[PDB]
RNA sequence: ACGGGCGAGAGACCGAUAGCGAACAAGUACCGCGAGGGAAAGAUGAAAAGGACUUUGAAAAGAGAGUCAAAGAGUGCUUGAAAUUGUCGGGAGGGAAGCGGAUGGGGGCCGGCGAUGCGCCCCGGUCGGAUGUGGAACGGUGACGAGCCGGUCCGCCGAUCG
RNA sequence: CCCGUCUUGAAACACGGACCAAGGAGUCUGACAUGUGUGCGAGUCAACGGGCGAGUAAACCCGUAAGGCGUAAGGAAGCUG
RNA sequence: GAUGAGUAGGAGGGCGCGGCGGUCGCUGCAAAACCUUGGGCGCGAGCCUGGGCGGAGCGGCCGUCGGUGCAGAUCUUGGU
C-alpha cells in the first residue's frame, strides 16, 4: 500500500506521466532484465536497454531469436535487433519493433558509466 | 443546463445517536461468535477450531508476512484468507476507471 | 480473530448487563425484548401444552 | 460463566486459556439496528 | 430516497397527480404570507387567532440573563439528595438534609407535589413560593434564604 | 425423468397484448403501455379494438411457470449449481445459461445425465 | 349487477402483523399467535393484538403510576405491552412482578432493589399461559404534545386547542381574535 | 447455532450466502438453498442446515459407492472443526438405509426429516451408479 | 477568508448530443463597423506488415493476387441500430391502408415433439453377507459425569444369504 | 373513425403531430407538521471543539455549574406560581 | 363463503436502468452491445433461451443510493 504523499495511485496520472514521459526517463522505463549467467556474475537484476547490447528475445513470435540490438527507438516504446525482421508486400526488409521489457540481455556494452551503474545496483543489493 | 443542478450543499452526512452505533457494534461482535452466521456471511471456517477465535499474545510479535501466513495456517483461518485472495478481479462497471479497479 | 489481550478487554469495554464499562461512560449493554429466543421450549412447555 | 479456549501457537509455551467469555457475546443480535446504523454510517465517507 | 418517492409511481400519467383542469401553476394565491387578510383571511383566523396587531409594551435592549431563575418543585427536592444521604436520613431521625438547590442550578422553589412521608428538609433557595416553605413548615423542617 | 404434474395447462389466452398504434408508428414499440388519453377508445374499451390485459386473464396457480414439458425452469450458470436440482428433478429442468462456455456445458450435460435432470438446451453450443 | 358498496368488501384498515423488523418481536408475535389459537384466552387475544401497535399506540407507564395500580394487587402479575419508566416523585417502591416489552435502566434497578422481578412475555406466558391472576395496564396514549393541536381549531369558539406558532410571547398569536380590546376576542 | 436456531432462521431468512433466488421477487420466484447440510436444498426452517441444532448431511464421497452420513454434534456447537459426526459406508443399499434409519430416526434425533434423508440417500446412490456406469435407461415411462 | 497564480492528493461525479464553450493547431474556424457572438471535430492494426505484381480502363477505379488471427480491421479505417433506399424470393391489390376476435390455405419451426420401462423366475459373472468374537475412531440421552443405548470401518470361526 | 390535449360535449370544418435515433421535465436545500421504523427516557443530544486513529476527510472516545429542546404556567407589566 | 365499472386523485405489490457496501458466478472452448417468419415463461411492466455477428469484458442475489423509464411539449441536436 503506498503511503507517500507525493505519489498518486490515480490511473489517469500515472498513463499520463508514462505517455508524456521525456527520453531521459523513458530510457529508465525501457528497462530489460539481465539473464541468469549475467545476473549471478553482477548481483544485478535489471538495467536499461542500451544500442549495442545483446539481447534475446523470449516472448511473442520470435521467442527463440537472438541478436545485437541496432536501434532504442524511445518515441515508440520499442527497440530493434540485428536480424528479428520481416518482408513487406514491396518485398523489402523492415526491423519490427520488441519492447525491451520482452527481452532478456546475454551480454552487456561496457564502459565507465555502465560499470559505475552496475556497481551502484550491486552496492545495495550487498 | 441539466434540470436541478446538483450542489455541494447537499446532506451528503448522517448523524446517528451514540447509543445506536454502540447497539449496532455490540450485536455485530454477538453475531461474530455464531458459527451459523459467519457461515451464512461466506466465511470458510469448517477447520477453525471453535468460535470465538481467541489466539495466544504472541502473534502480536510477528513481523514477517510469511510467519503472518504460518499462524493463520495453524489457527485454521488460513482457508478463508486463501478465499479472499483468489476472488480478487476487476471491478465490473464503470467503477474501474475511477480508482476502485 | 482474537487476540488474547483483546478479548481480555472486552468485559472492561462493553461492562455487562449488571455493572458499567469502565471505557464508555454510563453505557449498559441493551437487553432483548425476549429473555430466551427458544420458541419450541416455550411453546412445547408443560405449562403451556397444559 | 462459559469459558473460551485459546489457540496456542507452536512457539508458545503454555496452553493456558480459559478466558471467561465475555457479556458481550451473549447480546442482542438485531439485523435491522445493524443495517440501518450501517447504512447511515457508511455515508460519511 | 428517490426510489420512494411517489413521482416515480406517477410516471406515465400525464399530470403528475396535479390535475387536468386545476394544473400545477407558478403562484396561484401569492407568495409565502400574501393575502392574510383578504384572500387567506379564513385560514389566518380559524388557524392563527391574534396574528395581527400588537398588545403589550416594549423593552428596547432587553437582556436575558437578569431574568434568568430557574425552579423546582418540593416533588423534586428528595431526588436531589444523593442515595447514602438518603438512608442515613432515614435511620436518623434528629437531623434533616440540607440541600442547597443554587448548587444544582435552582433559584426559586415552588409547592407543587408533596415530600416523603415524615421526613424533616431544610431547603435554601434564593425564592420560595408561600406554599412550598408551608409544606417545609409542615414536614418539620426550614427555609433559609440565599443569594 | 417423469414430471409430477398432473393437471393439463390451460392458458386463457396465447396471444400477446400488443401497445395501441404501435402498428401505426414505428416510434411507438410493442411492450404494453396502458393509455391514459380521456378520449382513448382503447382505454374504454370500445367493442372491436385493441385488448387491455388485466388480472383475470391470469393462469391457474397449479400450473402457472409450467413449461409444455410438464417441468419449471431454473437456470444454472455451472455444474455446482445443477446440484441443486437432485432432490427436485421430477418438478424442475434446468435451462444453461445463454453466457456459458461450450467447455463448462459438456461438463454441466454430463452431471445432469448423472442426476436424471432434464436439461432444456443441451444441444447448445454442439 | 348487485346493490352493495364496493363489492361488498371492507373498507377498514386494522393491523395484522408488527411493521417493525424486531427478530424477537416477531417471535414473541409467532408464541402469542399460537397461543390465541389453541387457548382462545381473551388476554392473549388482547397481547397479540397490541404486539402489532406503533410506538406511539404502545405508552409508556410511569413508575410511580405502576405502584398507584398495584396497590391491593400486589400478589398479582402487572402486564404492559410497552415500556415501564422510573419516576422520582415515587419515593417507596413495594416488591412488584412486573411484565414488560422494556425497561428502563433505572426502573428496573428500583423494581430489583424493592425485591421484585422484570419479566418478559415469553415468561409471562411460562407463567401465566392464559393470563391468569394478571393486572393488564396500558399507560397515557392522549397524553403527548401532538395530541394538543388536534381537535376543534384554536379560532372557532369553545375551543381550548393549542395553535402552531414558532414562538412564545406578547408578539406572537395574542393580538387579534384573542382579545376584546383588538377586533374580537375567540 | 450457539444462540437458539429460532433466531438463526429469523436472521438468515432474509439473506444468507448459501440462499439461490431466481425471477425476482413476482409469481415467478424460485427459491433454493446450497448449505451441504440440508437434505432437500429448500430454504425453510425445517430443513435449514443453519437454523438448526440437529442437522443431517448426506452426500456422496470421492470414490468406491461411498456415501458420507454425518450429523452435527448437539454439544459441539462452537467448535466447526470437530462439528459433524461424520460416517462413510460402503455396504450395500439396504444397509446405508438402515444405518440412516437408526441414526436419524430411531434415536430421535431428527425424525420429521426421516423420508427425506432416505429419499436423499436414494438419489445420491443412484447418480453414483449411473455415474460408474453411464447412462441406461431415460426414466421417462409412467 | 480564498471559483485567481504556482505545486500536490483525492472522488459512491461525466464519459464525446455527457463532462468546462473547448478530450483535437478552442476562445480556434467563422460572423459583426463595433461593443461582442462563437461552433463542429476522439477509436486501423500487436506490429504498417498501409496492399508488390497481372489484366481492363483516359482516369477515378474494377477483376485477380498479396499482408494479417482477422480486411467480415484497407488511414474519417473497434462495433455498426432506426428512419430511408436497391436487388432477389413469397404474397396481396374494383375510390386508402393499418387494426380486434375465429377458423382455414401455405410456409417456418419443434424430438423433454412422443414411451419402451417395471415385477416375478432360471442360467452365468462380479461385490458384499450374524444377534458371535477383538481393534480404530465416534455419537444419542444424561449433567460437553456415571449408567443405558447406538451406528461407521477393519480382522477372524460359523452361517450360505443378499 | 386518429392519437395527445383543453372541454358540458372531439373522428371533428378545434389545436400539436412528415419520419427515425439520442437527450428531455416534482429535484436539492432550510423551517415546521402528521404518520411510521429505530435508540434512550425525565431526560435526551459530543461530530463548536478536544484526544486520537484505518500511516488515517472514516471509525472510536470526551459535557466542567456549556448549550439546544423537554422538565410550569398565567399576566402588557410589576409579579405570583 | 361473498364479490369484480372507473376520469381527477390516493395507496399497495411488482418490472426495468446506472453506482456503492457485501455475497455467488460467468467470460478468447468467446463478455457487452446489436441482428433474427428459432423457442418458451408471466395478465403485464418484462424475463429465460437457440442461432448469427461482434472481439473484451459482464451478470445473479441482499441492502443502500440516484442527473433512473417518453409518442407528443409549433420540444433539442443529428439523420432521413
Ligand atoms: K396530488
Ligand atoms: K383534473
Ligand atoms: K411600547
Ligand atoms: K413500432
Ligand atoms: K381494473
Ligand atoms: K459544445
Ligand atoms: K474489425
Ligand atoms: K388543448
Ligand atoms: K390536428
Ligand atoms: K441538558
Ligand atoms: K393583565
Ligand atoms: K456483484
Ligand atoms: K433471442
Ligand atoms: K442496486
Ligand atoms: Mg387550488
Ligand atoms: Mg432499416
Ligand atoms: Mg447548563
Ligand atoms: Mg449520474
Amino acid at each position: 500500500m503506498k503511503y507517500n504523499p507525493r505519489v498518486s495511485s490515480s490511473r489517469r496520472k500515472s498513463r499520463k506521466a508514462h505517455f508524456t514521459a521525456p527520453s531521459s526517463v523513458r530510457r529508465v522505463l525501457m528497462s530489460a532484465p539481465l539473464s541468469s549467467d549475467l545476473r549471478t556474475k553482477y548481483n544485478v537484476r535489471s538495467m536499461p536497454v542500451r544500442k549495442d547490447d545483446e539481447v534475446q528475445v523470449v516472448r511473442g513470435t520470435y521467442k527463440g531469436r537472438e541478436g545485437k540490438v541496432v536501434q532504442v527507438y524511445r518515441k515508440k516504446w520499442v527497440i530493434h535487433i540485428e536480424r528479428i525482421t520481416r518482408e513487406k508486400v514491396n518485398g523489402s526488409t523492415v526491423n519490427v519493433g520488441i519492447h525491451p521489457s520482452k527481452v532478456v540481455v546475454t551480454k552487456l556494452r561496457l564502459d565507465k558509466d555502465r560499470k559505475s551503474l552496475l556497481d551502484r545496483k550491486a552496492k545495495g543489493r550487498a | 443546463r441539466m434540470f436541478a443542478p446538483t450542489k455541494i450543499w447537499r446532506r451528503w452526512h448522517r448523524k446517528i445517536p451514540v447509543n445506536q452505533k454502540r447497539y449496532a457494534v455490540a450485536s455485530a461482535i454477538a453475531a461474530s461468535a455464531v458459527p451459523s452466521l459467519v457461515l451464512a456471511r461466506g466465511h470458510r471456517i469448517e477447520s477453525v477450531p471453535e468460535l470465538p477465535l481467541v489466539v495466544s499474545d504472541s502473534v502480536e510479535s510477528i513481523e514477517k508476512t510469511s510467519n503472518a501466513i504460518k499462524a493463520l495456517k495453524q489457527i485454521g483461518a488460513y482457508p478463508d484468507a486463501e478465499k479472499a485472495k483468489d476472488s480478487h478481479a476487476i471491478r465490473p462497471g464503470k467503477g474501474k476507471m475511477r480508482n476502485r479497479r | 480473530v482474537w487476540t488474547k489481550s483483546a478479548y481480555e478487554k472486552l468485559d472492561g469495554i462493553y461492562g455487562s448487563f449488571d455493572k458499567a464499562s469502565e471505557k464508555k461512560k454510563g453505557y449498559v449493554l441493551p437487553r432483548p425484548k425476549m429473555a430466551n429466543a427458544d420458541l419450541a421450549r416455550i411453546i412445547n412447555s408443560d405449562e403451556v401444552q397444559s | 460463566i462459559p469459558t473460551t479456549t485459546v489457540q496456542s501457537f507452536e512457539n508458545d509455551m503454555a496452553t493456558d486459556g480459559a478466558v471467561p467469555l465475555p457479556a458481550v457475546m451473549k447480546a442482542p443480535i438485531r439485523p435491522d439496528v445493524v443495517t440501518y446504523v450501517h447504512s447511515n454510517i457508511s455515508k460519511n465517507a | 430516497t428517490t426510489r420512494f418517492k411517489k413521482n416515480r409511481k406517477k410516471r406515465g400519467h400525464v399530470s403528475a397527480g396535479h390535475g387536468r383542469v386545476g394544473k400545477h401553476r407558478k403562484h396561484p394565491g401569492g407568495r409565502g404570507n400574501a393575502g392574510g387578510m383578504h384572500h387567506h383571511r379564513i385560514l389566518f383566523d380559524k388557524y392563527h387567532p391574534g396574528y395581527f396587531g400588537k398588545v403589550g409594551m416594549r423593552y428596547f435592549h432587553k437582556l436575558r440573563n437578569k431574568f434568568h431563575c430557574p425552579t423546582i418543585n418540593i416533588d423534586n427536592l428528595w431526588s436531589l439528595v444523593p442515595q447514602e444521604v438518603k438512608d442515613k436520613a432515614k435511620s436518623s431521625n434528629a437531623t434533616a438534609p440540607f440541600i442547597d438547590v443554587t448548587q444544582y442550578g435552582y433559584f426559586k422553589v415552588l409547592g407543587k407535589g408533596v415530600l416523603p412521608q415524615n421526613q424533616a428538609v431544610v431547603v435554601k433557595a434564593k425564592l420560595i413560593s408561600k406554599n412550598a416553605e408551608k409544606k417545609i413548615k409542615e414536614a418539620g423542617g426550614a427555609v433559609v434564604l440565599t443569594a | 425423468a417423469v414430471p409430477l404434474l398432473t393437471k393439463k395447462v390451460v392458458k386463457k389466452r396465447v396471444k400477446r397484448f400488443i401497445r395501441p398504434q404501435s402498428d401505426r408508428r414505428i416510434t411507438v414499440k410493442e411492450s404494453w403501455r396502458r393509455p391514459k388519453g380521456i378520449d382513448s377508445r382503447v382505454r374504454r374499451k370500445f367493442k372491436g379494438c385493441v385488448l387491455m390485459p388485466n388480472i383475470g386473464y391470469g393462469s391457474d396457480k397449479k400450473t402457472r411457470h409450467y413449461l409444455p414439458n410438464g417441468f419449471k425452469k431454473f437456470v444454472v450458470h455451472n455444474a455446482s449449481e445443477l446440484e441443486v436440482l437432485m432432490m427436485h428433478n421430477r418438478t424442475y429442468c434446468a435451462e444453461i445459461a445463454h453466457n456459458v462456455s461450450t467447455r463448462k456445458r459438456k461438463e454441466i450435460v454430463e452431471r445432469a445425465a448423472q442426476l436424471d435432470v432434464v436439461i432444456t438446451n443441451k444441444l447448445a453450443r454442439l | 349487477g348487485i346493490d352493495l358498496k364496493a363489492g361488498g368488501k371492507s373498507k377498514k384498515t386494522k393491523r395484522t402483523a408488527p411493521k417493525s423488523d424486531d427478530v424477537y418481536l416477531k417471535l414473541l408475535v409467532k408464541l402469542y399467535r399460537f397461543l390465541v389459537r389453541r387457548t382462545g384466552s381473551k388476554f392473549n387475544a388482547v397481547i397479540l393484538k397490541r404486539l402489532f401497535m406503533s410506538k406511539i399506540n404502545k405508552p409508556p407507564l410511569s413508575l410511580s403510576r405502576l405502584i398507584s395500580y398495584a396497590k391491593g394487587k400486589e400478589d398479582k402479575v402487572v402486564v404492559i405491552v410497552g415500556t415501564i419508566t422510573d419516576d422520582v416523585r415515587a419515593y417507596e417502591v413495594p416488591a412488584l412482578k412486573v411484565c414488560a416489552l422494556r425497561f428502563t435502566k433505572t426502573a428496573r434497578a428500583r423494581i430489583e432493589k424493592a425485591g421484585g422481578e422484570c419479566l418478559t412475555f415469553d415468561q409471562l406466558a411460562l407463567r401465566a399461559p392464559l393470563g391468569q391472576n394478571t393486572l393488564l395496564l396500558r399507560g397515557p396514549k392522549n397524553a403527548r404534545e401532538a395530541v394538543k393541536h388536534f381537535g376543534p381549531a384554536p379560532g372557532v369558539p369553545h375551543s381550548h386547542t393549542k395553535p402552531f406558532v414558532r414562538s412564545k410571547g406578547r408578539k406572537f398569536e395574542r393580538a387579534r381574535g384573542r382579545r376584546n380590546s383588538r377586533g374580537y376576542k375567540a | 447455532t450457539t444462540v437458539p436456531g429460532q433466531l438463526v432462521w429469523e436472521i438468515v431468512k432474509k439473506n444468507n450466502s448459501f440462499l439461490v433466488k431466481e425471477f425476482g421477487n413476482g409469481t415467478a420466484g424460485v427459491v433454493f438453498s446450497k448449505e451441504p447440510n440440508n437434505l432437500y436444498n429448500l430454504h425453510s426452517y425445517k430443513h435449514s442446515g443453519l437454523a438448526n441444532k440437529k442437522t443431517v448431511t448426506i452426500q456422496a464421497e470421492g470414490k468406491d459407492k461411498s456415501v458420507l452420513l454425518a450429523t452435527s454434534k448437539t454439544k459441539k456447537q462452537n467448535k466447526p472443526s470437530t462439528l459433524l459426526n461424520k460416517s462413510v459406508m460402503k455396504k450395500e443399499f439396504r444397509r446405508m438405509s438402515k444405518a440412516v434409519t437408526n441414526q436419524v430416526a430411531d434415536n430421535y434425533y431428527r425424525p420429521d426429516l426421516k423420508k427425506a434423508a432416505l429419499a436423499r440417500l436414494s438419489a445420491v446412490n443412484r447418480s453414483l451408479k449411473v455415474a460408474k456406469s453411464g447412462v441406461k435407461k431415460k426414466n421417462r415411462q409412467a
